[PDB]
């Protein structure tokens, strides 16, 4: 089989847009 | 948009997490073998792969970012849960930490291969194993991130 | 005349490990 | 704790520039750090108690333009190199450092959290030395303690052959003295 990623933490709770 | 640094993984046994350092996206072998990493181009293959340290690790994928190694010594570690629960746990020395607070395994389960943080947010090491007594973690197993930059 | 110091930006410390959400 | 941060931008150059000259900045607020930039440089504010307080060497004596035009600064001091004016409205505050923690850790314009050890003061170790770059525009940031309090302000860079080892910040009871000083 193989490894899917079903999700993503942002650490920071980074809501959006660009820095 | 928004990077992660953490992933949520699976692999149809079992869902766990992985996490980004140094551009290496690592995850415990018991979670994902020698399996290869899902990519919209077709699977790709690890870089990294360490059963002794039961570390494993593939390029960092797309939605990422790379998380910073811990350079500031500190005890006083915090673990990321799969549903991005944050357990603080005090260290007991280079792969073992203790919970400020036992928890039921549930509450650390599918979260093996997450990061251990640093106050400065910065990996400290990756979450290994749940170590508890009669179904309440109060421990956790852990491999430093020093294992990863020395698998590097 | 010197003109008016302007905010282009912010760094937010109060934000919390989280999911990202999907779509 | 874990100390993380993120950052946004809300600006550019063309939007900046009318703003830096009509004072009027109708743009929303929100934060405890302000990318702040004038004409000439850019750098960072920080917001604690109430109070967005910045470097004087990068603020100088400038008004901070905000939705109702531009705000005088509440407190001036040029020796302790401190400005400030009322925290912007949507803006959140941080709260000075009661544990005399010697381990700080300073937030630059990046987001990014750099441990530093206390050296004395108002001078503190960088445990991971970086390039003088990598802190440029990073004055006025914070240097918080490990329960995300404000220690310090960012000032200026200890460093030699262009990398820095060492930071010297304004200590968070500067503030309290500018404050309650004339200025
Ligand atoms: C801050 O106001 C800077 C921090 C940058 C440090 C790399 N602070 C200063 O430059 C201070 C002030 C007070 C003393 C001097 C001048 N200083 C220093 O950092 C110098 N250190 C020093 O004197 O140290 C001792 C006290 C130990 C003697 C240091 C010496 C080596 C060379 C660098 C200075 C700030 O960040 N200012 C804003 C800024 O740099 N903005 C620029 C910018 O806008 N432009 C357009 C260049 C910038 C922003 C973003 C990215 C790049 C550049
Ligand atoms: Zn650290
Ligand atoms: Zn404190």
């Amino acid at each position: 089989g193989s490894v899917v990623i079903v999700g993503r933490i942002v650490l920071s709770g980074k809501p959006a847009i660009i820095p | 948009q928004v990077e992660g640094e953490v992933q949520i993984v699976s692999t149809a046994t079992q869902t766990f997490l992985a996490t980004c350092i140094n551009g290496v996206c690592w995850t415990v072998y018991h979670g994902a073998g020698t399996r290869t990493i899902a990519s919209p181009k077709g699977p790709v293959i690890q870089m990294y792969t360490n059963v002794d340290q039961d570390l494993v690790g593939w390029p960092a994928p797309q939605g990422s970012r790379s998380l910073t190694p811990c350079t500031c010594g500190s005890s006083d570690l915090y673990l990321v849960t799969r549903h991005a629960d944050v357990i603080p746990v005090r260290r007991r020395g280079d792969s073992r930490g203790s919970l400020l607070s036992p928890r039921p395994i549930s509450y650390l389960k599918g979260s093996s291969g997450g990061p251990l943080l640093c106050p400065a947010g910065h990996a400290v090491g990756l979450f290994r194993a749940a170590v508890c007594t009669r179904g309440v973690a109060k421990a956790v197993d852990f491999i430093p991130v020093e294992n990863l930059e020395t698998t590097m």
